[PDB]
Order: structure tokens, then sequence, then C-alpha cells
């Protein structure tokens, strides 16, 4: 499976930083989908002890 | 395509997402525009079969 | 009286002779008719000077470059004029937009992209935009910003590719989480044609279009939402006790402006 790692070209810009050498995604299809989305208003609510694993 | 033909069960695992990471160095929202897509193109595919 | 009269046929004579160099000007003939354009006194009736450059770049989708390669040529030198074509075309943008006028609106964002591609208008309001014309995106003002993209996706790229990624990112979000059909799908696909194909069937300029140099140039920043005017009605003349004072003096500022042997062996 061929391998895909794009050399930067200065130090600069970010590690994950997307490069115009990627093709641009534009993932294209029909009206795209609908899930079956539990709405809120019935309720759901995080108890505030669990901040994103490591957004430090 | 053949599954469908021989109606079996429909998992879906989708893998190797270092390759997104370390190899593809995709920003995440990108990321996940790509992760939407396939299962957006497999998901309309089966809608064909 | 005698100065009334003059007055009048030259408003009369010079207002044609100048829109007939208006709908003239070449390619062939940019710095000819320019200077054509000039040899008349084109800032005396200034206002109608903006009047046949917006009547030019709007009703003609191919000779917009045309009419902005006047619009350069003249801008360079008197910033002012090109500025009140760019706050008319800004008029005109918001005019078709706002009015939901989309053969207005194209005309008039044709009109600023070849401006931001000849250097003219700056990027910051060509930002303001495509984002209002990305900001709820359907089929209309999606095609408008991806028609705008179409000709200004290289000059806002090569001068500030944050615009481009900007662009790419809010309309692939735009077309790819939403409730758009195959007309802003294939369009989302049609913009990055263009960006994958580098801008190669679009560039800045085609040859003639920008001969003025690095910084010799004018881009003067008119945003759209900034309540700019058209001050359009000069394109009607009006009577001159300074007749000849300004004429002197604006004469004076054209005049200061311009062996066998391989055979053998």
């Amino acid at each position: 499976p061929n391998v895909v790692f794009i050399k930067t070209e200065d130090p600069d810009l970010p590690a994950f930083y997307f490069d115009p050498l990627i093709n641009p995604i534009s993932h294209r299809h029909s009206v795209k989908s609908q899930e079956p989305l539990p709405d809120d208003d019935e309720e759901f609510e995080l108890p505030e002890f669990v901040e994103p694993f490591l957004k430090d | 395509k053949h599954a469908v033909q021989e109606r079996l069960a429909v998992t879906v695992c989708i893998n190797k997402i270092d390759r997104l990471i370390l190899e593809l160095k995709l920003p995440p929202t990108d990321a996940y525009y790509k992760l939407r897509h396939i299962v957006d193109e497999v998901n309309g595919l089966i809608s064909m079969y | 009286k005698n100065s009334l009269a003059y007055q009048r046929m030259s408003w009369e004579a010079l207002k044609k002779s100048i829109n007939g160099l208006i709908n003239k000007v070449n390619i062939s003939n940019i710095s000819i008719i320019i200077q054509e354009l000039l040899q008349e006194n084109i800032v005396r009736g200034r206002g109608l000077l903006s009047r046949s450059v917006l009547q030019a770049q709007s009703a003609s989708p191919i000779f917009t470059h045309v009419y902005a390669a006047l619009v350069a040529i003249i801008n360079s030198k008197f910033p002012q004029i090109g500025e009140l074509i760019l706050k008319r075309l800004i008029l005109n943008f918001r005019k078709g937009y706002r009015r939901n006028d989309k053969q207005l609106c194209l005309t008039a964002s044709k009109f600023v992209a070849h401006l931001i591609n000849q250097n003219v208008a700056h990027e910051v309001l060509c930002l303001e935009m495509l984002t209002l014309l990305l900001e709820r995106p359907t089929d209309d003002s999606v095609e408008v910003a991806i028609g705008f993209l179409k000709e200004c996706g290289l000059k806002l790229t090569q001068v500030s590719p944050r615009g481009i990624n900007a662009i790419f990112e809010r309309l692939r979000n735009i077309l790819h989480e939403s409730e758009i059909d195959k007309r802003v799908q294939y369009m989302i696909e049609v913009m990055f044609a263009v960006r994958k194909d580098g801008f190669k069937d679009h560039p800045i300029i085609l040859e003639g279009l920008d001969l003025v140099e690095e910084d010799d140039q004018f881009t003067h920043m008119l945003p759209l939402e900034d309540d700019y005017n058209p001050e359009d009605v000069l394109n009607v003349f009006k009577m001159d006790p300074n007749f000849m004072e300004n004429e002197e003096k604006y004469k004076a500022i054209k005049k200061e402006i311009l062996t066998e042997i391989n055979l053998v062996s």
C-alpha cells in the first residue's frame, strides 16, 4: 500500500496542516443523510467534571 | 454488493487510523470530513444494491 | 451665452466621444484607447467616466477585463476615478445581491474580481464579498462566490492564501454538511477543480491587463457594507464659473501625465 508522507517546506505551519499537496476533499453526494438523531429538548446534560480528554 | 445479494448482516470497521494522523497530517475537521465521506459513499452504495 | 453654449457643447460631444472610446477600447489598443481617453479630459467628466466604465463592465461579461485595464491605467494615475468606479460596483453588487438580482450581482462582482486581480481592489473587501456570498449559500450565492472565484481565486490566494484555505473550509462544510443539490455539489467540485488546477484556466490578468509597475499602482480599499456612495450624479453636467481656471489646470495635468568536407567524410 503506497505510503504518502508529505514533506514540509518550512518548520512554521502546524504539524497537522492541510497543504495544497493533498487533493481538496470536496466529498459530494445526494441529500447527504439524516440519522436516528436524538434531538435535545427532551434532555441531556454533562456533569461538569469531565472537560475534553486532554485539552490542556 | 455480494453481501447484499446474499442478505447478511452488514458490519464496517474503518481501520488504520494513524494513516490520517502521522501519515496524512490532516487537521481534525477535514479528518472528520474524510471519515464522513467514506461513510456516505459506502452507505449510498449499499443504497444502490 | 457663449461660455454656456461652450460648456454644453463640451459636455455633449465630450461624453459621446468618451463613451465611444469606452466601448472601443481594445487590448491591441489598450494604451492607445487610454491615451485617447486622456487626450479628452476624462476627469472633467469623471462621473460619466466612471459611468462608461461601469456600463462596460456590467453589460459585458467578456469586456470586464478590458474596462478593468482602462480602470487600472486611469487609477494608478487618478485613483479617485477607479475609486468612484469601485464604490459604484460595490453599490451594484449589493444591489444585485440584497435585491436578489443574480445578473446585477454577477456583473458587479465580475467588475470587482477584475479590480482585485488588477490590484486596484483590496483583499479585505473581497473577503467580505466571499463571506457575505457564502454565509447562507443557496444555488445563487454559491454560484456568485464561485463565479467571483473563477477569476479572483488567484489574486486572493497569492496575496493571502489564508483566504483560499478559508474559502475551501467554508465551501466544503456549507456544501458537505448541509442540504444542497447537484447544483452546489458540482459547483464546489468546480471550485476544487480550479484550486487543484492551480488557477491555470484563469490567472490574475491576461497579457496587457497589468503593465503598471510594482508600487506605481493604487489599490484603494472601500469595502462592501461600509456606507459608500455612487457619487454618480456627476453623470449629469454642471455649469462652470471656474471653467477656464480648472480647464488650464486639468489640461496641464493631462500634459504632465501623458570544402564539401562533410560530403567527403
